[PDB]
RNA sequence: AAUAGGCGGCCGUCGAGGGCUCGGGUAGAAGACCCGGUUGAUAGGGCGGGGAUGUAAGCGGGAAGGGUCAACCGACCCGCUUAGUCCGCCGCCCCUAAUCGCCCGAG
RNA sequence: GGGGCCAAGGGUGGGGGUGUUCACCCAUUAAAGGGGAACGUGAGCUGGGUUUAGACCGUCGUGAGACAGGUCGGAUGCUA
RNA sequence: GUAAGGUCCGGUGGAGCCGCCGGUAUCGCGGAUCCUGCCGGGAGUAGCAGCGUAGUCGGGUGAGAAUCCCGACCGCCGGAGGGGCCAGGGUUCCACGGCAAUGGUCGUCAGCCGUGGGUUAGUCGGUCCUAACCCCGCCCGUAACUCGGCGCGGGGGAAAGGGAAACGGGUUUAUAUUCCCGUACCGCGGGGGUAGGUGCGGCAACGCAAGCCCGGAGGGUGACGCCUCGGGGUAGGCGGACCGGCCGAUGAGGCCGGCUAAGCGUAUAAGCCCGGGGAGUGCCGUAAUGGCGAGAACCGGGUGAAAGCGCGAAUGGCCCCCCCGUUAGGGGGGUUCCGCCGAUCCCUGGGGCCCGUGAAAAGCCCUCCGGGAAUUCCGAUCCCCCGCGACCGUACCGAGAACCGACACAGGUGCCCCUGGGUGAGAAGCCUAAGGCGUGUCGGGGGAAACCCGGCCGAGGGAACUCGGCAAACUGGCCCCGUAACUUCGGGAGAAGGGGUGCCUGCGGGUGCGUAACCCGCAGGUCGCAGUGACUAGGGGGGCCCGACUGUUUAAUAAAAACACAGGUCCCAGCUAGCCCGAAAGGGUUUGUACUGGGGCCGACGCCUGCCCAGUGCCGGUAUGUGAAGCCCGGGUACAACCGGGUGAAGCACCGGUAAACGGCGGGGGUAACUAUAACCCUCUUAAGGUAGCGAAAUUCCUUGUCGGUUAAAUGCCGACCUGCAUGAAUGGCGUAACGAGGUCCCCGCUGUCCCCGGCCGGGGCCCGGCGAAACCUCUGCCUGGCGCGCAUGCCAGGGACC
RNA sequence: ACCCGAAACCGGUCGAUCUAGCCCGGGGCAGGGUGAAGUCCCUCAACCGAGGGAUGGAGGCCCGCUAGGGGUGCUGAUGUGCAGUUCGCUCCCGUGACCCCGGGCUAGGGGUGAAAGGCCAAUCGAGGCCGGAGAUAGCUGGUUCCCGCCGAAUCAUCCCG
RNA sequence: ACCGAUAGCGAACUAGUACCGUGAGGGAAAGCUGAAAAGCACCCCGGGAGGGGGGUGAAAAGAGCCUGAAACCGGGCGGCG
RNA sequence: CUCGCGGGUGAAGCCGAAGUCCGCUGGAACGCGGCGCCGGAGAGGGUGAUAGCCCCGUAGGCGUAAGCCCGCAGGGUCUC
RNA sequence: CUAAGCCGCCCGGUGGAUGGCUCGGCUCGGGGCGCCGACGAAGGGCGUGGCAAGCUGCGAUAAGCCCCGGCGAGGCGCAGGCAGCCGUCGAACCGGGGAUUCCCGAAUGGGACCUCCCGCGGCUUAUGCCGCACUCCGGGGUUUAUCCC
C-alpha cells in the first residue's frame, strides 16, 4: 500500500532479506548435502504470513 | 423456537436502540428550587423543530443566565417573556403550581411529583383541564380521560402543546413512512406472526389462521403474550 | 486523483502549465460571510477568508470601526438608544 | 453468488493483524483483542485445557 | 466364393510392373479415384467467342435559379457510350511450369 | 348388404377441444385394423402431466398439518 | 517334503548369519467402495475455437526466429483495452548477464533464473479535533473470574469528516510539490524602525497601520438536507487574418506550432446596508414567485466572490532555419490578433418540500470586561533583516497477467475520479484524432466432407407446428392531422388509424449590433425499388382470474396470485405504568408521556360487514364448597415422630360481560287455481340456523353439469341456471380506474413453427508441426432358441466370423 | 474389548472482509417527454356569461444498452466450463422504500429477517474449531499358514419378542 | 526377552519447520559414495546439457552415489503367428 | 556466635596391566596356523574385517576453589 | 529370413522394496534435582558472521568481552570451501565468578489500525542522567486536595 507503519515495513523488509538462495561456497562447503532452506519464497505463488 | 420482535428489543441492540443524538435534548423544568418561592423571567430565543418530539421545542434564556429547552405551547412568538414560579400571571408560556391555577384551565407538562421535571401531558397537541381544588390535592382530566390527583406544588405550564392535527393528513406513501419512523428509528416494516412459521410465533404455519384464541392471559410467561393482551372485551361496541 | 481529492470540499481547477503540460490544482472553500447576532443580517466591512487570509490581515482592516462591530446598524443604534434610555 | 464472486471483495480491512504479546497474527483489529493469547482483554494469557496449540509451541503433547 | 475362379498378354527362373515427386479435377475428411506429363493444350499468359450487370472516368452542351443579372457556383440531364468493369465457361497459340530425382519389385 | 375361407407384398393419412393413451367430433379417403419389440426407442430429443423444496382455495384436525381434491412456478450431466 | 516349507548349484553383493533344546511376541494376506508409495490401458487422444477471429513485407541480433528488435502497410479499443490513483500485494521497480525449470506452442523475450542498484519533504498524507463507538480506574452483582453492569473520573476513536503554510523549469537506467536553479508562504524566537500609549476623514453605512502582556465572557466562522432556476466566469471547442514548416501540380486545398504556475497589488456583480425623497383614477420589478406610509418610484454612495489585469516572464518551454558532420558541436528567427459556442468545472443569488429538519469539537477573527508594567519611557496584527523548523510513508502494478477466487481464472474488487472531431436530443450506435495494443498470446493446410454452434436470405400458403405463436418475424426516429369503452376526472394515450421525410437553387421569420451563432417556415427543380436509405429505432386490439399501485423474496432449479405497503379496526398502559432482556446487579422502549409506547389481525379506493356467548379462550365478581404450609384444639409420646378436627390465600366449582376473540351459522313434519316442481306460511330440533352478495368458482366428486356465443369440428374461454359433494361478509363479501418479465381465451399484421426443406458466411470438426492430461478400467468382449437368482459377449445345441 | 463406518447430544471458545439489520461519516445517477399546485393576461358583452393565450416545474410519473443495479425467456452455449453459478441475446428498475465505499455495533437455542426456514465467510429446521471421544447400533463391510479325526441346525417355550 | 526409517514421539534431518484456514485451530515429506576425494588430469565431437576415449579405485560404489526386488517400458534371443 | 584453629564432603579433573611377535588370505588383519603375555581389568566402544593385551575405557585408587557439615577453644542467653 | 500380437529367459531404463547399519525414539525399580519475576520473568519482534540464506548461539561489546582454576597444541558451531586471522604472554574446550544485555511483553509516566510514538518535574555547562502506573501496609508534611514525600 502507499501508506504503511515502520514496524510492518521492517517485518517486510526481514523476510525480503531472508528470501535468497543458499550460497555456492555453503554447498560446497557441505558437499550438497545442504542445497535449499525452508524460506524461499515466490511473491505470486506463497504469500507472507502477514 | 425463535425468540419475537418484542423479546430481541429487550437486549437493546442498534436495531432497536433508539438514535438519542439527533435529538435537541430532554425538556425538562429548572431545580425546583429556583422555582418555589421565587419567579424567574425569561426570554424565548429560538422555536426550532425536534427529530422524534412530535411537538416543537423552544430555546428559553432566563435572567439568572440560565438557559432551558422547554415544549413550545401553541401560539408562541420568538422574543416574548415568559414567567416561572408561584407569581406568574396567569398566560400561555407561564409554569406555576397548580396550587396558583384557576379551575376550568388548560395545562400541560404537568409534574408527577414536585421537581420531577414534567412527566404528563407532553405530546403534540395535547392538553389536560384543571377539575377541582383542595387544599391536599388538585384533580385534573388528562389527554386519555382519566382524572387524576396531584399533589398541590406539581408544576403545570398554561397553554396547549403546538402541533395538533398532525394526524388529519394521510400518510400517503411507504416512503413517505420510511421516513417517519426512520426518524426515530421505530421497526418497520412490520411482519404479521400469522405469516410465519411454527417455530417463530404461537400464531405461526403453513395455514394463515391462529390455531388458538387471540386473547392471552395476564398470567402469561414472556414469549407469549401476542395478540390482545388481558383483554376485558374484543370486536365492535355495535 | 486521490481519493482525498475525490471529495467535493476541494474545488478542482484545470490549468495549464508554461511548460504545456496540464494540471489539476485543488483548493479549499472560503467561508461564509459574518451575520448579525440578533436578526442574522449579512454584516459589513468584514471581508471573507480562511483563518490564513483573515490572519494576513492587520486588524483594522477586517472590521468597521464603529461600536459594536458585532450587529448591524439598525441593531448598533437600537441597542445604543435602549441601554441610554434605560440608564 | 456465494461462491467465486464472493472471495473478490476481500480487499477491505483486514481483520486479524500481528499481535505484539504472542507475535502472532491472530490480533482482532476492530474490536481490539487477541483471539489467541488474549492481549487487550486480559493480563494473563488466554489458555484453555481443550486446546493442544499452547503445547505444540514446546513440543510437550 | 477355403472347390479362395476363367482367359489374352508381359516378365523371372538383370528385371516386366509399380510407389513418391510434377501440372489439374469427371473425385475427395486422411487414404482412395480420374485426366495430363515434351509421343504435350494439364494449369497459367495472350488473343478470339459466349456471358452478368447496365452506359464508366474525361471532355462538350443544357439546367430550377442566383450572381454586379458580368466572371464564376449549381442537384440533375443529354453525346462520345450496348459503354466501363468483371467472369470459379468454351476455342486457338507451346510463350511459362508439367523438370531433376528417389525407393520397392517375383526370382 | 350379412356370414365364412386363402392371403401379411403394399397402404392404413390430415385436423378441434384435452398432457393426454384412449374415447368424442370435422372434411377427405380404397381403407383411414388391432397389437409385440424393458407398457421398443431420454449416453436421440421435448418436458405438457406424475413426483421434492415456494404459494392460493375447499374440506378435515384444538394444533403442528393432511388430502389416488383443484390451481401458478419449478434443473434433463457424457472426451466411446 | 502330501503341504506349510527346507536344502543345494550358477550369478550379484560386501559383513554379518544360522542348526538344536527351553521361553517370549506389535508372529503368517487377495479383498475391508482398506491406508501409504510407485507405475499401467484410456493416449500421443481431449483441450490450446465460441465473450475483442491480426497479421504481412524488407532489415537486425542469434547455434537456433511464425513468436525477440527497428521501418512501412493493414487492423482492434477509443465515456475505455486511454489518463490519475485508494485498499490489497511487498520488490513484482531499474540496468547488465542468461534460458536447466516456469510461460497452454517456440522463444535470443519476460511480472522467470543470476549479479548490482533504486524510495531524499517546515508546505503532500499520519501526527491535532471530535462523530457513531470502544477501553482502563472507582462502584455494584456473581462461588469466582479474563464474566454482566448504571453512575463519576480519565483516555482512545476518521490516511475520502473538520483542519497553518509552494508552485513553475531542469535532473536520474530507476525518486521527486521531496533532489538542483528561480520565485513564494506559514509557525516560533531575535534585531533596527514605525503606527499607537498621547491620531484622524465621513451626517452615515464605513475608510483607516490605529499601543503591550495575563486570565475570563460574548458574537461570528468552522457548520452542513433534498428539488428547481436566473446571473457572472473559467477549462475545452469552432471559423477568419498573419508568421514558420509538411503534404498537394512547388494547382485549389488540408494538417502541425503560435506557450505562461504559486505568490504579490488591484474591482465590481448578486445580497445587504447608508443619506436625501415623500407615493395610491397607483406606480416599480422578475425567468418565475413578488415589493411599497412598518416608507415605493427616483438621485447619490458603503461593503462585498469567482475572474481578468500588471510583476513573476523569457533568460524559461514550443516550432523552424543555417554552418560545422570522422566522433564530438555552434549560432539565428520567431512565438502576434479579431468573432463565436461554452461546460457535469468554479462564484453568487432567487423559489419550493418535509407527520422526513439534514453532526460535534479543535482551530481562527472581532468585541467587551477584570488584572499588570510604560514617560529623557513602554510598544505592535505595519515595513526591513537574521536564526531555527523533530518522527514515520514516498519504488511499482493499481488489474481480461503485479489484488481475492488453488491459476498469466471471460467472475469480483475499482469504473473509484476524468474525457477531442462528425452525425446526431444525447456520456446512445457508427466512423475517426490523441494515447494504447497486435499478449482477451499455439500456428500452418483446405471448395478438406458429414455433423454441431453463431449469423444472412428463401418461391406459393400463412400457426395447418406445438402443452402453449417457444424462437423468429411485423412495427420502430421526427412533424402534422386524428384518437374509443371505461374512469378514482388524474388517466386510458405514443389508444386505434392516416399523410409526410433525400439532395439542389432561392426567399420569408424569431432572439441577436450582425451577411456571428442557434432555431422555425415557404416556393421551385430533380434522382432512386427504397430518402429515421447505414447506425439508432414501440407490433396492436378485445374478454376473464388474481394482487390496488412503486417496492421485497428462497445467493446456487420456485420473482409469483407469496411478503411489504399506505388506509380500517381491536387490545394493554397515567409512568415506581404497559411490554421485554437477565443469575443478579442493572437495563431496551426512554434526551420518550395517550395526536404517546407496546401487542394482534385485515390490506388502496366505492357500497357494505347479518345471527349465535352452549363449547374453548380471555375479563369482572365470588356469599358458598374444596383448597398446601403455617397457626390453634384434642389424642399419643416422662419429649418427638404419629393420628383426628378448626381457620385457611391463590386456583378450581358457581355466577356475569365479551365474537373486526378461536370458531359455528344443520336437520326433520309439512302447505297455494292440475296429475306440474318449488314454498309466501306454520310445528319440532341445538346456542342459531348462512342475511346482502357471489356461484361448475384457483373452491363442483358425479363432470366434458345443462343452455347460448366463439370453430367445418371446442375435455378450452366467455355469458346464463342454481342440483353450492365442500361459498359468504375484517382467516372480510362484492366491484373496481391505473399498474404487472403474474395466469388464461380470442382477433388483425407478421413471419422457415409447419407443408419441406434448400443455398451462403465465420468458428469447430478433418489433415500437418508442437505442449499434452482426465473420467473410467476383475479378465475378456459376434449371434438365434434355451437351462439359469426367471432380461447371458463368456454356459447348452446350432449359425457365422481372414487380420 | 477382534477392527472400521453413523446421523446426532453436551462443554468452552472463534467468527458480521460474504450476507441480514441498525448507527456515524462520504461518492454517484447522459439525454428527453408529460405538465400538479401557485401566479396570471387578452377580446365581446355585462342581468347573467362566453371565447383564447401564457408563465411554474410537482411526481416512490413516463421512454431510455448514460453510469450503476436486477435476473423473465431461450428451459440458448458451457456443463472433467473462462467460472465449486459463468457467457451471449432478450428483458426489468434507472430522483428514490435508490446504488456503492470508510468507521462501528448485534454471536449460536443466539443474532438478523418487507417472513423464503431466508442469511450469519463455498457450511444453517440450530454455524465453525478443539475437547467429552476410541459415543452407541440388535445394522453394513473385513478378519492373514498346512495336513489329519468327528461333524450339525433354521424348531419347541419365554422376551416392547 | 521394546521399535529399527510406511516402525519408534508428529519430528533420527535447517520439525511443531514448510504449507492450509479471517479465526479458534490443523500440520507433512525427507537417513546411508568410498579405507582415503584418490570427487575423473588430458584427447575427439556437440550451441549447450551431455556423448565417446583415457585415468582413479579391491570394487564406479561417479555425487541422479550401500544393497537395488516387484509392477511398468525398450531391445535381443526360443516357440506360436 | 566464630574475630579463630583442626577435620570430612565437595566442579572441571589426574593415575590405572598385558603383542601391534612370525607365516598365509587379503585394498586394508580385528581372520586362519604358530609362539607369548596381563588379569581387583574377558563391561562396552573406536581403529581400512570379527581385537582382553593399538587407543579410549573397564577392576581398583587419587585430587578438588567456593559452598555445606562436624569438632576444639573462647564469648553469651535462657531453663530446671 | 511374417506385419501386428501373446507367453518365457537375458540385458537396459523406471522405481525405491528387501538386507545390513543407527548420534533418534519408547518404557522402567533405584538414584539425583525441582521453581523464575518490578534488581523487570516466560513468550515474542528485530538485529548480529569477510564471503551468511535456514537452524543454533549471542544483543549496537551482538557464533561474542573480562577474571580465578583444569587441559596441554591446536582453534575459528550444524558445515568436508576461498582467503585470512587467533594461540606458548597457554588459546580452542571444560567448571566457577563478572560485564554488555535493542524493542514489545505483568509492562508500569501517557498512547496504540501495526513490537512504534508522545509528555511532566529535579540534577547536568552540554553531550545526558535519576523519578512520575493501579490496589494496599507502616510513617511524615501540607495544599485537607489523598495533594506531595
Ligand atoms: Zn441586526
Ligand atoms: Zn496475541
Amino acid at each position: 500500500a502507499r501508506n504503511k507503519p515502520l514496524a510492518k515495513k521492517l517485518r517486510l523488509a526481514k523476510a525480503l532479506k531472508q528470501n535468497r538462495r543458499v550460497p555456492v561456497w555453503v554447498i560446497v562447503k557441505t558437499n550438497r548435502r545442504v542445497l535449499t532452506h525452508p524460506k524461499r519464497r515466490y511473491w505470486r505463488r506463497t504469500k507472507l504470513k502477514e | 423456537g425463535k425468540s419475537l420482535i418484542q423479546q430481541r428489543r429487550g437486549k437493546g441492540s442498534p436495531t432497536f436502540k433508539s438514535p438519542s443524538h439527533r435529538f435537541r435534548g430532554a425538556v425538562k423544568y429548572i431545580p425546583l428550587n429556583y422555582t418555589q418561592e421565587k419567579t424567574l423571567r425569561g426570554v424565548v430565543e429560538e422555536i426550532m423543530h425536534d427529530p422524534g418530539r412530535t411537538a416543537p421545542v423552544a430555546r428559553v434564556k432566563f435572567e439568572n443566565g440560565i438557559e432551558k429547552l422547554i415544549i413550545a405551547p401553541e401560539g408562541l412568538l420568538v422574543g416574548q417573556e415568559i414567567y416561572i414560579g408561584p407569581d406568574a400571571p396567569i398566560a400561555v408560556g407561564n409554569t406555576l403550581p397548580l396550587a396558583k391555577i384557576p379551575e376550568g384551565t388548560y395545562v400541560y407538562n404537568i409534574e408527577g411529583i414536585p421537581g420531577d421535571g414534567g412527566k404528563y401531558v407532553r405530546a403534540g397537541g395535547t392538553y389536560a383541564l384543571v377539575v377541582s381544588r383542595e387544599p391536599d390535592k388538585v384533580i385534573v382530566q388528562l389527554p386519555s380521560g382519566e382524572l387524576k390527583a396531584f399533589n398541590p406544588m406539581c408544576r403545570a405550564t398554561i397553554g396547549v402543546v403546538a402541533g395538533g392535527g398532525r394526524l388529519e393528513k394521510p400518510l400517503v406513501k411507504a416512503g413517505k413512512a420510511y421516513y417517519k419512523y426512520k426518524a426515530r428509528n421505530k421497526f418497520w416494516p412490520t411482519p404479521r406472526g400469522v405469516k410465519m412459521n411454527a417455530v417463530n410465533h404461537p400464531f405461526g404455519g403453513k395455514e394463515h389462521h391462529p390455531g388458538k384464541p387471540t386473547t392471552t392471559s395476564r398470567r402469561a410467561p414472556p414469549g407469549r403474550k401476542v395478540g390482545h393482551i388481558a383483554a376485558r372485551r374484543t370486536g365492535r361496541r355495535k | 486523483m486521490k481519493p482525498m481529492y475525490r471529495s467535493r470540499s476541494w474545488r478542482r481547477k484545470y490549468v495549464r502549465t508554461p511548460g504545456g503540460r496540464v494540471v489539476i490544482h485543488f483548493e479549499r472553500k472560503k467561508p461564509k460571510i459574518a451575520h448579525c447576532a440578533m436578526c442574522g443580517r449579512p454584516l459589513n466591512g468584514i471581508p471573507r477568508g480562511r483563518p490564513v487570509e483573515m490572519r494576513k490581515l492587520p486588524k483594522t482592516k477586517k472590521r468597521p470601526e464603529r461600536p459594536m462591530p458585532h450587529l448591524c446598524p439598525r441593531c448598533m443604534r437600537k441597542v445604543m438608544k435602549e441601554q441610554i434610555r434605560a440608564q | 453468488g456465494s461462491g467465486t464472486a464472493t472471495f473478490g471483495k476481500r480487499n477491505s480491512t483486514p481483520t486479524h493483524i500481528r499481535c505484539r504479546r504472542c507475535g502472532r497474527v491472530s490480533y482482532n483489529v476492530k474490536k481490539g483483542y487477541c483471539a489467541a493469547c488474549g492481549f487487550g482483554r486480559s493480563r494473563r494469557l488466554r489458555k484453555y485445557r481443550w486446546s493442544k496449540k499452547w503445547k505444540k509451541k514446546k513440543n510437550a503433547h
